[PDB]
């Protein structure tokens, strides 16, 4: 899972 | 009957939050695996997946179904405190919930204006640029 | 920052209550005791030392300074379980908060069933007594 | 103090 941007 | 405010402090209400989660039995990231981990789900239209720890803020998109949303907690908000609490809801005193509230209202503080920041530089590059363009000609 | 219907278990919210309160510096029953007693002050116009326990909902008039609050909710409402309550409230937990908060609520109930029980045995006595004039 | 009645 990856940050949100 | 807990005031909704409070809500998210139960591992009972973040996992309801589960509304067509797509990754269930057979995979390491399932609602039970989210809300124990301190998760929501809060998708959209755009962003389906997405989830945001109740405590922390800290919003996660592109999960896959072997990952372990405690070490994903861990490595993108290795600061939040939430992680730290070993002992279940109802063993906690007043006094150590009072504080764990007060930890939670700065965090949302923080990253209000965390964004209000971005924002606003934003808008201060696009202002500059603006003025930039008119004194070349 | 607690949600309204939880404020009186804090005994500064307690003290609050108390405006006007005419027991002060000297007295036994002092707006500081009354709340460490787990009561709060429901004034009326016919009734202006009227104390209520946030807890049993036992109603209390007739205060006198030398009155030690706490002896006096022992001797009117023994069953009352705040007053077995020897933690400070940051000391609680959660599980014994909510046991509490219960009991509370049924509590309420219960004093809402027995104020119910006394006006239908008023209005049954009306009704009996205007009866029996028309017999006559 | 005493139990207030009606
Ligand atoms: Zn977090
Ligand atoms: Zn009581």
């Amino acid at each position: 899972a990856r940050t949100k941007q | 009957t807990l005031p909704p405010a409070w809500q998210p402090f139960l591992k009972d209400h973040r996992i309801s939050t589960f509304k067509n989660w797509p990754f269930l039995e057979g995979c390491a990231c399932t609602p039970e695996r989210m809300a124990e981990a301190g998760f929501i789900h809060c998708p959209t239209e755009n962003e389906p997946d997405l989830a945001q720890c109740f405590f922390c803020f800290k919003e996660l998109e592109g999960w896959e179904p072997d990952d372990d949303p405690i070490e994903e907690h861990k490595k993108h908000s290795s600061g939040c405190a939430f992680l730290s609490v070993k002992k279940q809801f109802e063993e906690l005193t007043l006094g150590e919930f009072l504080k764990l509230d007060r930890e939670r209202a700065k965090n949302k503080i923080a990253k209000e204006t965390n964004n209000k920041k971005k924002e606003f530089e934003e808008t201060a590059k696009k202002v500059r640029r603006a003025i930039e363009q008119l004194a070349a000609m």
